[PDB]
């Protein structure tokens, strides 16, 4: 059903310049942001805390405040003894959630990645450098396995926090994360890159949820050209997406773009060229 | 390094004269260093909103700019943009 997951971004241009900013995202939808600039997690939705109480949530984002110093502290230091060996400019992400299943299962996870590519892990009781990974890590790897106390916050976050404060947010977020828009398409046409050609774009926005169809058609027959180019975002979370095809001049007469969406209720869009 | 897709669209059915918003989506990047105009004329719109930066499953950052704009029949919208991986700022624009 639904990933929930945390998304941190740290940079690291020399000895005094780092940033550390973090998002969150239940499914699609934006709940929360950390810019560098202020002490607090902000909530970009009105339920955004779930279902914790005041308490909860204080403990929660204390935790995490202690934690974003932490590790800046420890990276620059990290920094410092394996120089020159790795240097700045230095890019860490990390990727932290869980993933709902149907029965009320839940799986979580902990990635990170140095430089833009996944390096460790944290895995049951431990962290774990992946295969591949460069060896230099083992030995910090070790270092920050020794301290138990994190081990066993890590464990408590992932194993009990995740999917506790997910079913909150799932709860308090229903109308929102269950809401139907309804696509808006037009017609419009680009050159080719191909000779005597012309390429039409069907365009669809403003849908939500993501899934939906769109095919040029020839009266009942789909026109195998049709070309879904990637979803991509509007501003006020809802769907873009276009679908081209590339057409000789003079077979463009009888095209139609045929749209199906949940939010349509049976009720398809058809334009025609 | 990753080199940076742009991508322009209108939010709705372009109409001339109705005001209306438009986006550039920059994708598949890194570091996530970055700078990004839209352009109208060739001259810097002035109040452009930017999403958070984000990035996706496979670790490549993503963020989405957007504007108003009312678009007539003799302006030309893009959207430029600089980034470390390119000896020259990218320019895609509005179709
Ligand atoms: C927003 C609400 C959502 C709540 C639901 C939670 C779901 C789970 C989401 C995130 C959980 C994972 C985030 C980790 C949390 C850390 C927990 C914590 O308290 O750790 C704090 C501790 C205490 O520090 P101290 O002062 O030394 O005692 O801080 C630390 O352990 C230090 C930070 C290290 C942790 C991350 C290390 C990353 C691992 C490898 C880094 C990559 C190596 C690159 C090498 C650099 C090049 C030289
Ligand atoms: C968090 O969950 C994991 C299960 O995914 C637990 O780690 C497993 O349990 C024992 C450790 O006692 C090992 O024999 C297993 O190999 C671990 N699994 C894996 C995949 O490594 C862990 O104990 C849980 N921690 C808490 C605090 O609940
Ligand atoms: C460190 O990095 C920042 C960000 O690029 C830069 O503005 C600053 O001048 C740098 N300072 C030093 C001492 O290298
Ligand atoms: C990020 O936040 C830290 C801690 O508040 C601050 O000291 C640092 O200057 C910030 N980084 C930048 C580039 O502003």
């Amino acid at each position: 059903n639904y990933t929930f997951r945390c998304l941190q971004m740290s940079s690291f241009a020399n000895r005094s310049w780092s940033r550390t900013d973090s998002v969150v995202w239940l499914g699609d939808l934006q709940t929360h942001r950390w810019s560098n600039d202020s002490a607090t997690i902000s909530f970009t939705k009105p339920w955004s805390q779930g279902k914790l109480s005041n308490q909860q949530w204080e403990k929660l984002q204390h935790m995490f405040q202690v934690y974003r110093v932490s590790f800046t502290r420890d990276i620059q230091e990290l920094v410092k003894m394996m120089s020159p060996k790795e240097d700045y400019p230095i890019e860490i992400q990390l990727s932290a959630g869980c993933e709902m299943y149907p029965g009320n299962a839940s799986e979580s996870f902990l990635h990170v990645a140095f430089q833009g590519k996944y390096v460790v892990r944290f895995w049951g009781t431990s962290w774990q450098t992946v295969p591949g990974a460069p060896s230099w890590l083992d030995l910090p790897i070790k270092v920050l396995n020794a301290d138990q106390g994190t081990s066993a916050t890590v464990q408590m976050l992932l194993n009990d926090t995740c999917p506790l404060f997910v079913r909150g947010l799932l709860e308090a977020g229903k109308s929102d994360l269950e809401k139907q828009e309804k696509p808006v398409a037009w017609l419009s046409s680009v050159p080719s890159s191909a000779d005597g050609h012309r390429q039409l774009v069907c365009h669809v926005s403003g849908f939500y949820p993501k899934p939906v169809w769109v095919m040029w058609m020839r009266g009942d027959q789909e026109q195998q050209g049709t070309h879904r180019g990637d979803f991509l975002p509007n501003a006020d979370e809802t769907w873009y997406l276009q679908a081209t095809l590339d057409v000789e001049a003079g077979e463009e007469a009888g095209l139609a773009c045929r749209v199906k969406h949940s939010s349509l209720g049976g009720q398809d869009i058809i334009l025609y060229w | 390094q990753k080199t940076p897709q742009i991508q322009v669209y209108s939010r709705h059915p372009p109409e001339n004269g109705k005001p209306n918003i438009l986006n550039c989506y920059v994708t598949q990047f890194h570091p996530p260093h970055i700078e990004i105009q839209m352009l109208k004329n060739g001259k810097k719109i002035p109040k452009v909103e930017m999403s958070d930066m984000s990035f996706s499953k496979d670790w490549s950052f993503y963020i989405l700019a957007h504007t108003e704009f009312t678009p007539t029949e003799t302006d030309t919208y893009a959207c430029r943009v600089k980034h470390a991986s390119m000896a020259e700022p990218k320019t895609v624009y509005w179709d």
